[PDB]
Formats: structure tokens, C-alpha cells, sequence
């Protein structure tokens, strides 16, 4: 169950990214990813792959930084989904 | 850009009275905006976040409202300290933009003006010049005229006048007029006087001194 | 205690450039941004740009022609704003702000004042302004000081060292021949006086002097 081990490396992501995010969407006008708060909860819905769309980057590094919470995130519970599936 | 609106520039409401100040955005930002307040002189101060978050330290008399292009900051039962400029800004979208402002005026009684004159320092005398001064203080209406008179007629040249905006400890105003003269044009005049006219009075106030 | 300090004015001639300065004490977060503001008299504020000292990244208002270049020194905490080739069209008072990340300017320095002219600097004179020997006093007395001939903006007038702020009018000054002149108004009971001095300090941030003028009824 070393599931926790994507807990640990997503929750960094996540909040990576939400420093990143805001600050590779400042500056391009229009951008509202653009405080750490909300970012935050980007990067979740993001990663969660949830995307509702109510906030997102525009930005070519907006957008490495997204892709790279995806991914992780993607990876994460599928780790985490996984190790649930053997201990149950 | 997000333009942020505040119209009207000018507020005008009684002692004691409930005034509200307008903000519209030119597109939705939600509740991403922000007010502050700036006395003459002074610096910016937040009063309210995020539309309608108190701020610790901001009396309770201040509140706001809003969401979308609408926003409205309030203040319950205004006195003479919220005389001051009023700005909003929104933080949606990049970048962060302020609105043109609003100032808020407080139509109190009238009061007439508070009038002193003084003659020039010895300290300035020293220095060949001489500056008499005279001043017109805590009167309302702001308006009102200044005349200066040496030995008995109406001097204009070498005078410089002067106007506060409205104070913030008693909602009036007041004026300071400055006759400056070389200390030899000064030597050679008996009396100076200044003299107010202002709505409170049908006749002039005046007050003057002898060089002797 | 003060979070954002800065310089009280700075004069430049004409197509010279000035370095303005910000130092940020208090809770400090890699998540800050310093923000600079513009404020010409009578006018309203405008967003000059941001930096984030934790990495470095400076902002700009695109609507603006580009004047200033921002930057910061994390080991003084200290963030500056390089205005270069300035006309009297950049004479106005530069705030810096702090802001956590959040949206909103939670503290404002106290800002500089920029003077772009060829004059050159000089110190206030100080005069008193004492009643006349005729003047009948009331339950309250009216003193006052004069401060004439200085350049370029600001002073800042306080009375007794700041003791003194209730009964108190600085008239806004007034330009002429290259030269600035106010005065400044303060009310006490007419028995205080001149029983309980009665002083106004007068600080000229551009000359880097501060003076002081006891007033004393006339001879
Ligand atoms: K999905
Ligand atoms: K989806
Ligand atoms: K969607
Ligand atoms: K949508």
C-alpha cells in the first residue's frame, strides 16, 4: 500500500502548481488564474480531472503546469485507486 | 481591461445619513472587488474586501454589496472623519484595475468664518521681507471672498491665497490669504486689514493692526 | 509597526532617471507580491506594475508607456521601481503596496513624491505668526507658522512634535517663482497659552532638514 506515496508526491503537486500557475498566468491579460487561493482549487478539479471550467490557464506555462498536475494527478489515484483495490 | 465605473464623482448627504457609493464593472468579475479609502494627504486604506469581507479595525459603520458588474460600498449614519476619497478595485482579471473615485461631501449648518490676522516675524523682517497673514478659519458654505486694505484702500497685488479641502474633524473649511510685501513697502504703511464676506453675514468681518 | 517605508520625495531633472526605494518589514510569504501605484494631484490611482520578491518576475500596465523597471533584494527586503528619461509628466506621488497573494492591497506605504523639474532644492523658511498686540482673544487663541521659499514638494507640519494634532489646518501650498509657500493653523484654549508651549516642526524631506519654531506672543 505505498499509495500513501502518491498522496505525499500529489499534494506538493498541487500546491507546486497553484504557485506556478499563478505565476505563469500573471502578467498574459485576461488571465483569472491569478491568486494562490483559487489556483488552488484549480489544480484540484484539475488534477481530479473534474475541469468545470470556471477557472483555467492560458498561458503556454499556465499550461505545462497544468498538463503536469493532470498527469500526476492521474497517476496518483490511479496508484492510490489501485492499492485500495488489493487491501479490499 | 476591466473598467471600473464610479459615478457619481461627488456625493453630497446630511450628518448622520446613510450613503452608498457606486462601482460597475465592465464585465462580471464576480465578488473580486475591493474599496478603499484615501483622506487628503494621506494613504489608501482598505475598508472592505473580496465585495462584502469586514476589515478588523474598520468601524462597523461600513458594509458592502454586490456581485457581478454591481457593487455598492456603504457607510450607516456618515460624520465628518469618512470625508475622504472612495476607490474600488478589481482583482478577476489581469490586470488589476482601479476605479476613477469618489469623494464624499458633507452638507453640515453654516458657520461663519473664524477670522486672525498677524503681522510679520522680526525673524523675517531680518531677511528684508514681509509677509502679512491672515486667516479665514472653519466657516461653511466654502464659499466666500477675501479683501485686503492698507490704510484705509483696497490692495490686490502680492496677494496669494489659499483653500483647504473639506476637513474631516468638523466638515468645514477654511482659507489662508498671504500679503507679501518688501520690508521697505512694508515700513512705509500704517494699517493692514483683511476682511471676510461670507453668506453668514450681511457685513464683512474684519480685523487689522497697526505697524506702531 | 510601519510595514512599507518609503523616502518622502525625490527631485529629477528633466530626462534624468531615479531609483525609488520600498523596505517591507513584518510577516513576509514567498506567495507576496510588491505593487507600485501612481497618483498625480487631483487625479485618481493607477497601477504602475507588481513583483514577486520570491522569484523575481516583474508586471507591467500594458496601457501605460513603460516608464519603470522593477526589482527586489530578498536579504534587505527591500523592493525598488528605476524610473527612467522622466518629464513633468511622471511628477506624482509612487505608493508601493504589499499584497498576499489574494487580491487586495492590505498595506500601503506612505509614498514618494517625484518632482521632474531643472530647479534646484531649497529648504523652507520658518516664520511665526503670533496675534497682534490689538487682537482681543476669545476662550480659544489662533497661532500659526509660515513656511515660504522651499522646493520642491512636500513638507510635513506637525505641532509640538505631533502631541498637538485637534485645532489643526496646513493650507496647501502655493507655487510662485520657482518656489513653494503654506501655512499651518493650530487652535488652543487662550488660557494654555503661552502658558504651555506651543512649537511646529517642519520637515522637508527633499533638503533632508526638520526645524522647529516655538511661538511666543509678540513683544
Ligand atoms: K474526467
Ligand atoms: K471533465
Ligand atoms: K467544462
Ligand atoms: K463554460
Amino acid at each position: 500500500r505505498a499509495a500513501g506515496a502518491a498522496t505525499v508526491l500529489l499534494v506538493i503537486v498541487l500546491l507546486a502548481g497553484s504557485y506556478l500557475a499563478v505565476l505563469a498566468e500573471r502578467g498574459a491579460p485576461g488571465a483569472q488564474l491569478i491568486t494562490y487561493p483559487r489556483a488552488l482549487w484549480w489544480s484540484v478539479e484539475t488534477a481530479t480531472t473534474v475541469g468545470y471550467g470556471d477557472l483555467y490557464p492560458v498561458t503556454l506555462w499556465g499550461r505545462c503546469v497544468a498538463v503536469v498536475v493532470m498527469v500526476a494527478g492521474i497517476t496518483s489515484f490511479g496508484l492510490v485507486t489501485a492499492a485500495l483495490a488489493t487491501w479490499f | 481591461d476591466i473598467l471600473l465605473t464610479q459615478s457619481p464623482a461627488i456625493l453630497s448627504v446630511s450628518p448622520g445619513e446613510r450613503v452608498s457609493f457606486s462601482c460597475r464593472a465592465s464585465q462580471s468579475i464576480g465578488t473580486d472587488i475591493h474599496w478603499y479609502q484615501q483622506r487628503t494627504n494621506g494613504s489608501p486604506r482598505l475598508l472592505i474586501k473580496y465585495a462584502s469581507e469586514s476589515i478588523s479595525g474598520i468601524p462597523s459603520r461600513f458594509s458592502g454589496s454586490g456581485s457581478g458588474t454591481d457593487f455598492t460600498l456603504s457607510i450607516n449614519s456618515v460624520e465628518s472623519e469618512d470625508i475622504a476619497n472612495y476607490y474600488c478595485q478589481q482583482s478577476n482579471r489581469w490586470p488589476f484595475t482601479f476605479g476613477s473615485g469618489t469623494k464624499l461631501e458633507i452638507k453640515r449648518a453654516d458657520a461663519a468664518p473664524t477670522v486672525s490676522i498677524f503681522p510679520p516675524s522680526s525673524e523675517q523682517l531680518t531677511s528684508g521681507g514681509a509677509s502679512v497673514v491672515c486667516f479665514l478659519n472653519n466657516f461653511y458654505p466654502k464659499d466666500i471672498n477675501v479683501k485686503w486694505k492698507i490704510d484705509g484702500s483696497e490692495r490686490q497685488n502680492g496677494v496669494l491665497n489659499s483653500w483647504t479641502d473639506q476637513d474631516s474633524k468638523d466638515s468645514t473649511y477654511s482659507m489662508s490669504s498671504t500679503l507679501t510685501l518688501t520690508k521697505d513697502e512694508y515700513e512705509r504703511h500704517n494699517s493692514y486689514t483683511c476682511e471676510a464676506t461670507h453668506k453668514t453675514s450681511t457685513s464683512p468681518i474684519v480685523k487689522s493692526f497697526n505697524r506702531n | 509597526q510601519v510595514q512599507l517605508q518609503q523616502p518622502g520625495a525625490e527631485l529629477v531633472k528633466p530626462g534624468a532617471s531615479v531609483k525609488l526605494s520600498c523596505k517591507a518589514s513584518g510577516y513576509t510569504f514567498t506567495s507576496d507580491w510588491i505593487h507600485w501605484v501612481k497618483q498625480r494631484p487631483g487625479h485618481g490611482l493607477e497601477w504602475i506594475g507588481e513583483i514577486i520578491p520570491s522569484y523575481g518576475r516583474a508586471n507591467y500596465n500594458e496601457k501605460i508607456q513603460k516608464k519603470a523597471t522593477l526589482t527586489a533584494d530578498k536579504s534587505s527586503s527591500t523592493a525598488f521601481m528605476q524610473l527612467s528619461s522622466l518629464t513633468s509628466e511622471d511628477s506624482a506621488v509612487y505608493y508601493c503596496a504589499r499584497e498576499r497573494g489574494d487580491g487586495y492591497f492590505a498595506v500601503w506605504g506612505a509614498g514618494t513624491t517625484v518632482t521632474v523639474s531643472s530647479a534646484k532644492t531649497t529648504p523652507p523658511s520658518v516664520y511665526p505668526l503670533a496675534p497682534g498686540s490689538a487682537a482681543q482673544t476669545n476662550s480659544m487663541v489662533t497661532l500659526g507658522c509660515l513656511v515660504k521659499g522651499y522646493f520642491p514638494e512636500p513638507v510635513t507640519v506637525t505641532w509640538n512634535s505631533g502631541s498637538l494634532s485637534s485645532g489643526v489646518h496646513t493650507f496647501p501650498a502655493v507655487l510662485q517663482s520657482d518656489l513653494y509657500t503654506l501655512s499651518s493653523s493650530v487652535t488652543v484654549p487662550s488660557s494654555s497659552w503661552p502658558s504651555e508651549t506651543v512649537t511646529c516642526n517642519v520637515a522637508h524631506p527633499a533638503s533632508s532638514t526638520k526645524v522647529d519654531k516655538k511661538i511666543v506672543p509678540r513683544d
